[PDB]
């Protein structure tokens, strides 16, 4: 008798929205008569981070799905993963910028590799510009790239979960499927599609330790009192109540491709 | 060094196996080649007897004749063609890979119009897909009548024809296999040669006893059209071409006759019905109604690689007579040709529409049985979209009732008039009245107005119209073309009311997103209206009823609501003064809390809870009516610590 | 293309004479002729590259570009430029690339150097930001250091003019802390604006009617615009205030007792405002882990429901039963049978004219304390306002049925 | 009559040809053939070794290995098997369908296990599909080397091998075409041989250079468990086997090892995946996904006729062994065995939901993602009905927030229901609250809540379970087991408010069908109940919603309305008295229109004006707020 109407498809719009969601670049630099020491580099990054931090908590919050989580975990999330989240955003912002392996921070904010001077650079170069270079070696575009950077704000959850954890998982898998299609939209692949995705996802994974040495690091930096350095309170207070998560190992990486 | 040098041999009997059973799947079509041998035949001796006419003295009727023998589980093929003579006769049904037929117009010169069916010399054998032992007896004019005979063995053998002479020609015998018998009657006979002939150049008589007396039935009466140049059809004839095939006692609306030449040649008929199919989109079986034929002989059909779904209600054709099949002749063997297919299908398909579009009345016709598909073409196909936005028809504000073009709106359009604005609803007269075009209809601009479901799609791929983009008028931000002084005025009204947008947010804080002063509206306190990304009303509706769907997808793609308040109605002016003077005054808040669930109805949305907009009512009644009959230690609280 | 003559072309505008900014401007209007210093400045433009190329972006649009800062903030080719603008003028600046998008450039969409300059139709330009909340208008003569301001807790050292609104107040050089802006007559909204204010930052403060003391009517202040305290405030120097993830576990608890009888004191003084924030300053700490065993965290919980419930009788004086509200469901969810949060809520509740959710609160007061009358009196008295307000319904809606039967003629 | 008897002959120019010209549609399966002649050529002498192990001195490791050279254009095919003599290198190579395979077969004692992929006589020459020149060169155990060489004109040549040694087997040479070079890549081989022949027992490895050396890389690493016997797999291996075979990082969430044994002889995995499948990556819209295998040897993908496709949420494969095949061996022939293999794969998957659901954690997470399905194959697939009607699971009233299956509803009954009782809606909450459960919530009635638009469709056929009748709410002439009192007190109702009835339908006559006395609502005055027969409101706003329409779908299925009064309530006594006092008060003309207009909304219907309605309410707000008419 009655034949159930079959479904056009609307037109997805999570990239979209990610697109309009993302913030403009801040300004950052010092004055110019002063020579980039190791204080001035960190204390002008930090005070960048800082507000890029918070920025991107806002971002967060514009997040569909995301924005559906409980507070606690949708904060939670910002605070596992606000390493790996401004780590992506440099290495993008960089290799776009210029094919060089720098870091470009803002408008005003250039470390050339002359201008590694930071002991945390010079040991974690290796890691900042695995993002950076892979990234540029993969010729990754804007949208794939907003779509792996969501998927970053969810690749960490506490050891014991979240409260929402039966959104958590449905949002991952949402914007596991919004990189998949912004994937085959552009490569115009088949079995490469499924590769280009397993090797940009292994980007994702292995930025677990991008993260981890790097975060060390910026333990150091604002644990100890070596160099004079101002650092903003919000990263400082994040800090001192991140540290104990990380040693204890509180926080859960997440495992986004095998196959 | 010493090489040795070999030729390559066959295994005859594996070989004879495997063209019997593992060739073809569908037994049926033996037929099929009994009959294009035949017709090869027929039409070699019409050839020869061009320039020699004695050809034909041994008899002048090219016909086929199947006669089917109920009692001895036979049937009998006859023609009056070439015939085959002794020699022949081995040669060819001796030899598993040889074709005369290729021979033949190999043999003949360039210029020569004639085109045969066969050219593979396995056809033949087919034949014993259904029959035990066949026999073939045969008249050539230059040689005696012979019979061969045999079984699929390995072997086979020839006599002298004892037997009567039949003028000239070959006549096979099928002894048809026990089980096979369906094959004989004359109901499947007939609609095998309807499926599989059709087309066929010559005359095809199948004769039934019935009480008893010969019925002799002529199939294929119709002939191909497509064939003849298109100046020389009239439209009466194609039509009655038309009829035929689909059985329709209607006549067709349009029709479209074009061929192609080069690398692949193609002649081919579209039709457009003057009604749509009843089922159009519903029957699960394949939606593309256009056979393929080739040198006319059927091959193929419902087939999704010839034309884009949305096409799929052109009737028709394509003829070719160059492509390369498989064995069984049931397929192409290379896709890319499918490809090159469809381009051309469709550009003309679009060509037809566009012509069909001058004439006015019959465009209105068409529209009203295909705008469904036309506009399922805007949101599926990208690259024609450009073209198929000029068929579309819509009622406007300003169209009295009749749908106008696309281009008659821009065309109408006021010189400030940068956007083109349009409504979407359930139906004309909720649009039409809708609060939210009262200010644009005060001002003189038109709206288009939107009413199927589907047009929900277009309106996202559309866009814009040469380059003046759509706005949407139920959403938030809508521009008008205003006069500076009209906008400081506004502005003076926005520092006013500030509070309201307050204090209603508060009471509403969780039911909108927003609480603002608007100008959209003239006569109405208030509006609901959505921001700018995100599904609007009906858009939202229409996705929560699809039968099928995700609903996990809802908690991220759903309308922001944005409340609107009118500052220059009554009772917008009243609350702001008295909800200055008390903030918790009971009273605005229960009114602030009616206008609400008013505005969601009458903007399109949907109440969460009917059954509290009721109660609000009925007690309200009550009031109206008098109906009022069943409606008639301390100090810790002060210690500081 | 004109707009590319004039990348070499213009009157001198200099900070470096090689670089600068070019003043192709063609002409000033309608609005003061003094170079204005400002925010929330907003501006509409249309424009071009200095190359003459047409510039992909929201000046097509017609942007109402905000200037933030008082001297600028985000393109530096226009805040160079603010130093030079007039309201009415429309500017057309170019500015060489040192002024453009600066050393990474906005690449990789914009080279660094590929700079504009656009036909700015501008608006008033004088005067800096106000605040969020309303309350004070600030405007400002010299940047503080940046990475340095006073935060509750810290004692700062500001210089004051004695002025006040072309007046003069106790206005005087202090070593001020935060309850002093009760305590010294201090201009009470001060107790915020200092957290914004930068070390050395030099700033004229406006404090209005409730973030001043105009509507307390001081007669300290004397000042006919007790209302509009407008004076200079310097902040010169500070101390830092430990903050509660610098504070140890100990320290925070013993914090919170003292600030507690700072809080007690206030609320007893009619100083509802520093009751608040002393009671605010013990909640945010207790909120906190503390790594505290049993027993000890309930010296966390005595302190905490104690400025929750002072908290919310603050808020009853101080706000129309908002604040104070939550800070009861916070008492009440700490301590479910706590009379006092019982009874000031379902007061708010009452007072909101809310009176199921107060005979409710009202009920439950008398679960835990059948004996407190107070409760009792609060369900008769929210009985007799409802009967009150059913009644001027039937005064107004009796019979509306006829009334519009009627009217409809 | 003397009669001459002749043999059949064939024309070799015309026979090749055809085969290389009109068997196939593609050109992958030049790769597939030539991999599936050297697996049986190991096999062969993997049974020979097994009573003469002499017969691997000459090499033990049975394996194929891929070499593709790009800069001779040449691709070259390595095993170990038997390899061939002079004798069959011209015997078998030179005879056009010759099946030297078979014979083997042919040759075996009758309890051999050699699994052999069978064959006619030709497939070997499709390696011209993609070469110019074919080179063979073989040693076998008991000759020397030959090289066999051909460019298929109608002969072939034997030269005596004189260059490096083999041992053992058969090393095949393609000279290939000068425009077809992609399958000198490896990303174009990798996809061949994963997608036809990724089961071959024999391990096969592809030789590439990179930076320079050879890279060896094992193509083939998963075993094909499903031959098996079933109880020996553990949950991790079907796992395992579960994420490569379809590229899965989770788990199967259920599955079905499975075998028939009669007239077909096959086997088949079934696994129920842990979420619903999705396109993650662009393939035919909605294909099946079940995968037929003949003898481990890929042949088919998208058998519609395998399997309904509201159980297109089942992967799998189905591994079968002697059905007869299509001469290209792309297709099967004599489909009336899809049918066969249809039935059986549908009556397993009911077996496997029917124990899912045992688990009723595992059930729930299943359900979440699949009911939509099991929804489809009540609407279709009509002889299932009867079981897949109690995998459904409801809200009722008396659930709160679990689901029931409708065997609680009914061991829940009372002993005076012959009824199902349902109502149908949008959402959970206006459902729950409905004016139209009123009295059945009074009497303490079950009632499920049906929500989603699938429902509707659904419900039409299942008309009875367990013997009892399935009976909505929201239409006029439900029935409650009342007793004789209350029905001779409505008689005197419906006596008293007659007069009502008749002049409100003179109010409002185009609206309804009918104004009755009734005794279904407690505290609404009113409420518009569906018709007998006919739709309900549900049903008129999913079809008024949908993409594809005609005049005559609503024109058929419009709903009649009838409006319901409650005699019970004050409203309706207060307009009874007034309304006779005055049949021409125009006030009573107003209050029905709100009456009705209300019961609208209330009931789940578009409200079409919808104007008036919103203006009636504000002329009331005026006089509520103190606005007077000037
Ligand atoms: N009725 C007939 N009259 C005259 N010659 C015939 C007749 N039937 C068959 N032949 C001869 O036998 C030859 C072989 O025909 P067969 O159908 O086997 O080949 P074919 O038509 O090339 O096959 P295919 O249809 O697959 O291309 C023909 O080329 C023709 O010379
Ligand atoms: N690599 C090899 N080693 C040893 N013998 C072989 C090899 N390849 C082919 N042969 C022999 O040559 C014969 C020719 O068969 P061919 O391989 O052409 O058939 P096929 O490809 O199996 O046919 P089908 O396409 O129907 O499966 C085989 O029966 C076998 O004896
Ligand atoms: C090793 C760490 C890692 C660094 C950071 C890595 C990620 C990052 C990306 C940006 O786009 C801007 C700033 C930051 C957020 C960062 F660059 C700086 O803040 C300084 C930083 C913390 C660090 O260099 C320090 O040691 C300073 O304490
Ligand atoms: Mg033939
Ligand atoms: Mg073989």
């Amino acid at each position: 008798t009655i034949v159930p109407a079959t479904l056009p498809q609307l037109t997805p719009t999570l990239v979209s929205l990610l697109e309009v969601i993302e913030p403009e670049v801040l300004y950052a630099g010092y004055d110019s008569s002063v020579p980039d020491s190791t204080w001035r580099i960190m204390t002008t990054l930090n005070m960048l981070g800082g507000r890029q931090v918070i920025a991107a908590v806002k971002w967060a919050k514009a997040i569909p799905g995301f924005r559906n989580l409980h507070l606690d975990d949708q904060m939670t999330l910002l605070q596992y993963s606000w390493m790996s989240l401004m780590a992506f955003a440099l290495g993008w912002r960089s290799y776009r910028q210029s094919s060089a392996n720098l870091l470009c921070f803002a408008p005003d904010l250039i470390i050339n590799e002359q201008r590694m001077t930071l002991p945390c650079m010079y040991d974690q170069c290796k890691h900042m510009l695995y993002v950076s270079s892979e990234l540029h070696r993969l010729q990754v575009s804007y949208e794939e790239y907003l779509c792996m950077k969501t998927l970053l704000l969810l690749s960490s959850v506490p050891k014991d979960g979240l409260k929402s954890q039966e959104l958590f998982d449905e949002i991952r898998m949402t914007y596991i499927k919004e990189l998949g299609k912004a994937i085959v939209k552009r490569e115009g692949n088949s079995s490469q599609n499924w590769q280009r995705f397993y090797q940009l996802t292994k980007l994702l994974d292995s930025m677990h330790e991008v993260v981890e040495n790097l975060l060390n690091y910026c333990f150091q930096t604002f644990l100890d009192k070596t160099m004079s350095i101002e650092f903003p309170e919000m990263l400082a207070e994040i800090i001192t109540n991140q540290i104990p998560k990380y040693s204890n190992g509180n926080i859960k990486k997440l495992l986004f491709h095998q196959k | 060094e010493e090489v040795e040098t070999f030729a390559f041999q066959a295994e005859i009997a594996q070989l004879m196996s495997l063209i019997i059973n593992t060739f073809y799947s569908n037994k049926e079509i033996f037929l099929r080649e009994l009959i294009s041998n035949s017709s090869d035949a027929l039409d070699k001796i019409r050839y020869e007897s061009l320039t020699d006419p004695s050809k034909l003295d041994s008899g002048k009727e090219l016909h086929i004749n199947l006669i089917p023998n109920k009692q001895d589980r036979t049937l009998t093929i006859v023609d009056t063609g070439i015939g085959m003579t002794k020699a022949d006769l081995i040669n060819n049904l001796g030899t598993i890979a040889k074709s005369g037929t290729k021979a033949f117009m190999e043999a003949l010169q360039a210029g020569a119009d004639i085109s045969m069916i066969g050219q593979f010399g396995v056809g033949f054998y087919s034949a014993y897909l259904v029959a035990e032992k066949v026999t073939v007896i045969t008249k050539h004019n230059d040689d005696e009548q012979y019979a061969w005979e045999s079984s699929a063995g390995g072997s086979f053998t020839v006599r002298t024809d004892t037997g009567e002479p039949m003028g000239r020609g070959t006549k096979v015998i099928l002894h048809l296999k026990e089980d096979q018998t369906e094959y004989l009657e004359e109901r499947r006979i007939k609609e095998i040669v309807k499926k599989h002939s059709q087309f066929i150049g010559y005359p095809i008589t199948l004769f039934v006893e019935k009480e008893k007396y010969i019925d002799q039935e002529e199939l294929n009466k119709t002939k191909p059209i497509w064939t003849r140049n298109p100046d020389d059809i009239t439209n009466e004839e194609y039509g009655e071409f038309y009829k035929s095939l689909t059985n329709d006692w209607e006549d067709h609306l349009a029709v479209k006759h074009f061929s192609v030449e080069g690398q692949l040649e193609f002649r081919a008929l579209l039709f457009v019905p003057r009604r749509a199919p009843f089922d159009l989109f519903e029957n699960r079986k394949k939606k593309n109604n256009i056979k393929l034929y080739v040198r006319r002989v059927f091959i193929m059909d419902n087939c999704e690689e010839l034309i884009p779904e949305y096409l799929n209600f052109i009737r028709g054709v394509v003829d070719s007579e160059d492509l390369p099949l498989n064995i069984s002749r049931e397929m192409l063997q290379q896709s890319k040709i499918l490809k090159v297919i469809r381009k051309n299908l469709v550009k003309k398909c679009l060509e037809l529409f566009t012509e069909l579009a001058e004439d006015k009345e019959n465009y209105k016709k068409f529209y009203e049985q295909f705008s469904k598909n036309i506009k399922l073409g805007i949101h599926e196909d990208s690259q024609n979209r450009k073209k198929l936005s000029e068929l579309l028809r819509y009622y406007t504000s300003a169209s009295g009732d009749e749908m106008v073009s696309l281009k008659d709106y821009c065309t109408r359009m006021k010189e400030n008039q940068k956007h083109i604005y349009y409504i979407t609803g359930e139906t004309k007269d909720q649009v039409a009245n809708s609060a939210f075009v009262e200010r644009l209809r005060k001002h003189g601009l038109e709206v288009i107005y939107m009413i199927e479901p589907i047009d929900e799609y277009c309106v996202q791929q559309l866009k814009e119209f040469e380059g003046k983009t759509l706005v949407s008028v139920t959403k938030e931000g809508l521009e008008l073309p205003e006069d500076e002084e009209e906008k400081k005025k506004q502005e003076e009204k926005k520092t006013k009311f500030e509070n309201l947008c307050k204090i209603m947010k508060d009471i509403l804080e969780k039911k909108v997103e927003k609480v603002v002063v608007s100008n959209r509206l003239v006569t109405s306190p208030c509006c609901i209206v959505t921001s700018t990304y995100g599904w609007t009303a009906n858009m939202e509706r229409i996705m929560k009823a699809q039968a099928l769907r995700d609903n996990s997808t809802m908690g991220y793609m759903a309308a922001k609501k944005h409340l609107e308040i009118n500052p220059d109605h009554s009772i917008i002016e009243t609350l702001r003064q008295k909800a200055e003077a008390d903030k918790n005054d009971k009273s605005v808040k229960d009114l602030v809390i009616l206008l609400y669930e008013t505005a969601l109805l009458s903007s399109g949305f949907s109440l969460e809870d009917p059954q509290t907009h009721a109660n609000r009512i009925y007690r309200m009644i009550k009031l109206g009516l008098g109906i009022d009959e069943d409606d008639p230690d301390t100090s810790r609280m002060e210690e500081v610590d | 293309s004109p707009t590319a003559t004039v990348a070499e072309q213009g009157e001198d505008i200099t900070s470096k004479k090689d670089r600068g900014v070019l003043k192709i401007v063609k002409r000033v209007g309608n609005g003061e002729e003094t170079p204005m210093i400002g925010d929330k400045v907003y501006v509409h433009y249309k424009g071009k590259l200095s190359n003459g190329k047409k510039f992909d972006s929201s000046h097509d649009r017609n942007e109402p570009f905000v200037f933030s800062l008082g001297k600028g903030q985000v393109i530096k080719a226009w805040d160079i430029g603010v130093a030079t603008m007039k309201k009415g003028e429309i500017c057309h600046l170019l500015c060489k690339p040192e002024y453009a998008y600066g050393s990474a450039g906005s690449l990789p969409k914009i080279p660094s150097n590929a700079t504009l300059f656009f036909e700015i139709e501008l608006l008033d330009f004088k005067g800096e930001d106000l605040f969020e909340d309303g309350g004070i208008i600030r405007r400002t003569k010299r940047k503080g250091e940046g990475y340095s301001n006073p935060n509750e807790g810290a004692t700062v050292e500001i210089h004051l003019e004695g002025r006040c609104g072309g007046r003069m107040f106790d206005c005087r050089d202090v070593a001020f802390t935060v309850g002093e802006g009760e305590d010294h007559d201090i201009p009470i909204g001060i107790d915020k604006a200092l957290e914004k204010m930068q070390r050395e930052e030099q700033c004229i403060l406006y404090l209005g009617p409730r973030y001043g003391f105009g509507e307390a009517g001081k007669p300290k202040f004397g000042i006919e615009p007790n209302a509009e305290l407008i004076y200079e405030v310097t902040l010169k120097s500070f101390e830092k205030a430990k903050e509660s993830w610098e504070m140890d576990t100990k320290e925070k608890l013993e914090q919170a007792a003292i600030v507690k009888e700072k809080g007690t004191v206030y609320f007893k003084g009619g100083k509802y405002m520093q009751a608040v924030i002393q009671y605010g300053k013990i909640v945010s700490w207790l909120e906190m882990e503390y790594g505290l065993s049993e027993k000890e965290s309930k010296a966390s919980e005595s302190f905490l429901l104690a400025a929750f419930l002072n908290l919310a009788m603050c808020y009853l004086k101080l706000r129309e039963y908002t604040k104070a509200v939550e800070c009861c469901d916070k008492a009440l969810g700490l301590d479910s049978a706590n009379e006092k949060g019982l009874y000031r809520r379902g007061e708010a509740q009452l007072l909101m004219n809310e009176f199921e959710s107060a005979k409710g609160d009202f009920e439950k007061v008398l679960e835990v304390n059948p004996q407190n009358k107070a409760a009792r009196l609060q369900i008769s008295m929210c009985q007799k306002k409802a009967k009150e307000h059913n009644e001027r319904d039937r005064r107004i809606y009796a019979n509306m049925f006829k009334k519009f039967a009627e009217q409809d003629a």
